[PDB]
RNA sequence: ACGAAUCUCUUUGCCUUUUGGCUUAGAUCAAGUGUAGUAUCUGUUCUUUUCAGUGUAACAACUGAAAUGACCUAGGCUC
């Protein structure tokens, strides 16, 4: 039971700085810096001779899927 | 109230999604029509994700791209339980629609057979039997087939020590062995899973 | 012995003359399949048998 | 040769032999049997296949 | 499994038919996922191969007919060997010279002649036209060689 | 009203199928029977 | 009779940690024997009137055989 989070500010109004202790992080450093604005024998012998659904599991590329890798 | 009833609420969620896992349909009898909705459209959720994630490692582990152990063992959970799913889905079907083949495909396949039978005057397999001298001959070949399994093995567990110790029963006195085979043969019809 | 005797949801009483008949029917439709007739009768399968 | 009607729980196995000897435990006559006395004549026979086949606890009481 | 029940009573005893049909209707069980199987083979049975190969016995009868079938295995009381013949006769009687079957995967050596070659194709594609000429599409082979 | 949860899985340290036979089922034994019957005959 | 308080009691309504979470049910693993003998629950059975023998410390238990009708107020020199 986790129950409630953390509320930023109890963190921002700590009095390290207005800013992080003064870690110089490799993701802060600068970078992008300029904005960009827009403008016959042999066959009578024989006896037998003549959707996309909402479910993932119940759908056709399931069981094509179980199909090859269960084989 | 906001305390009490919450985590009430929320081991109903994960005892829904232990629910889906097992393949067992979760109702609960008392419970209110909207508040099962809610558990319902949230444990589909869920799923769907689960599912996707199951398919999306199970082709990085045929492609021969590097996954982590841990994490191809938890594939093939997953792989087992959704395989479970669609053949219990498979099961429930044939059922529900009958039989996949017709009266009419039945009698032709079954007459096929006895032509050919007849057609090899085919002397056709006894039980058994009563005095047969090469009884024991059938018992060596098969306790040996059972035996190679442990040929290797250093440490078993309590069902491969109970496995060993019929096997060495039945080489101990064997003719008692053989009159519980056909016991069996001629009564046993219903078997442990 | 849970799943086969000691659930009390299980059903071990003696069968009536409709339950017979019941019976009868479905052992000739599917022969030997024991553990199917018994999820259609709704008793254990040793008791089917 | 298999079946046929003996105690198929209490003993550590029963033997070809054994159906001509004991012989009226195998048989089936369950009731209507011979005044008394011969209830005291099968329960001999029971005693003593306990104490040749039974299991430990069989023989010893 | 009810049809296994009738073509197994043919060839063994009855107590032995009823007990392999009986031992393929039993529960399944991983972890705490349980059902019933009510329909094919369980193949971990110990005599579940002696089931696929008289199952697969019926799909070679009727995939080479009562006639053909009798010729490859010989007569009953003199057999062939795999791949004899009595007679060179026997052999070309019929444009199926050879058949194997390796548990599920069969083999069928067909020779024919312009005359019984062609009258295959006409009937084919009489009720399979094919006018765009798109039969060479989707035509599986080896991408080995 | 909320029921309280019982979990089959996990106990707590404190306060411890309806349809019948399709008709093709029915109609294949009866096939099998017969062919059975008129064969041995 | 009633306005009416206060103590006792029931019914109705209220109500309490009526699971700390998550994944590959996270995973796996489990009971020696033999020979003599005691103690301790439970179910089950005692349908009998005299006498004789056996038996006992006395009983009991066991083995044998055979008793009913009349009247008066527990009882009868009753038949």
């Amino acid at each position: 039971t986790s129950h409630r989070p953390q509320l930023e500010a109890r963190s921002g109004a700590k009095a390290a700085a207005y800013t992080p202790t003064g870690i110089e992080h490799a993701r802060l450093l600068p970078g992008h810096t300029t904005l960009k604005y827009r403008k016959r024998s042999w066959r009578k012998g024989t006896a037998f001779g003549r959707g996309y659904i909402n479910d993932m599991t119940k759908s056709e590329y399931h069981q094509e899927f179980l199909h090859k890798h269960v084989r | 109230i906001r305390q009490k009833k919450a985590r009430t609420i929320l081991q109903h969620l994960s005892e829904a999604w232990r629910c889906w896992k097992a393949n067992i349909p979760w109702d609960v009898p008392g419970m209110p029509a909207p508040i099962k909705k809610i558990i319902e459209r949230y444990i589909k959720s869920k799923a769907d994700a689960w599912v996707s994630a199951a398919h999306y490692n199970r082709e990085r582990i045929k492609r021969g791209a590097h996954v982590e152990k841990t994490m191809v063992k938890k594939n093939l959970g997953r792989l087992t339980r959704l395989w479970i799913k669609n053949e219990q889905e498979r099961q429930r079907q044939i059922q529900k629609n009958g039989p996949e083949i017709t009266p009419e495909e039945a009698t032709t396949i079954f007459s096929v057979m006895v032509e050919w039978l007849e057609s090899r005057s085919f002397s056709p397999i006894p039980f058994p039997p009563l005095t047969y001298k090469n009884d024991t001959k059938i018992l060596v070949l098969a306790l040996e087939d059972l035996k190679d399994v442990y040929a290797s093995k250093v440490r078993l567990n309590a069902s491969e020590r109970e496995e060993l110790a019929l096997i060495e029963e039945a080489y101990d006195n064997p003719h008692d062995t053989l009159n519980r085979i056909k016991k069996y043969l001629l009564t046993q019809r219903v078997f442990k899973p | 012995r849970w799943n086969e005797y000691l659930n009390p949801k299980l059903n071990f009483t003696e069968f009536s003359k409709e339950e017979d008949a019941q019976l009868l029917d479905l052992a000739r439709e599917l022969p030997n399949q024991w553990r199917t007739i018994a999820d259609m009768m709704a008793r254990p399968a040793q008791v089917c048998v | 040769a298999l079946v046929n009607v003996e105690g198929i729980h209490d003993l550590m196995f029963f033997k070809p032999s054994d159906h001509k000897y004991f012989a009226d435990v195998i048989s089936k006559k369950p009731i209507d049997e011979l005044n008394k006395d011969e209830k005291k004549e099968r329960t001999l026979s029971m005693l003593l296949l306990k104490i040749k086949n039974g299991n430990t606890a069989s023989r010893r009481t | 499994f009810t049809l296994l029940n009738r073509l197994l009573r043919l060839i063994v005893d009855p107590n032995i038919a009823d007990y392999i049909t009986a031992k393929n209707n039993v529960v399944i069980n991983f972890k705490d996922m349980s059902h019933v199987n009510k329909y094919g083979l369980i193949r971990g049975l110990k005599f579940a191969s002696f089931i696929f190969q008289y199952y697969g016995l019926v799909i070679d009868l009727l995939l080479l007919g009562q006639e053909r079938a009798t010729d490859l295995a010989g007569p009953a009381n003199n057999p062939n060997e795999f791949m004899q013949f009595k007679s060179k006769e026997v052999e070309k009687a019929h444009p199926i010279r050879l058949y194997t079957r390796y548990l599920d995967r069969i083999y069928m050596l067909f020779h024919f002649e312009e005359d019984e070659g062609e009258e295959l194709t006409d009937e084919y594609l009489a009720e399979n036209p094919d006018p765009n000429f798109e039969n060479s599409i989707g035509y599986n082979n080896r991408k080995c060689w | 009203k909320i029921p309280a949860a019982v979990s089959n899985w996990k106990n707590p340290n404190g306060y411890t199928e309806n349809n019948t036979i399709n008709d093709g089922f029915m109609k294949l034994s009866e096939a099998l029977e017969n062919a059975d019957k008129k064969a041995r005959q």
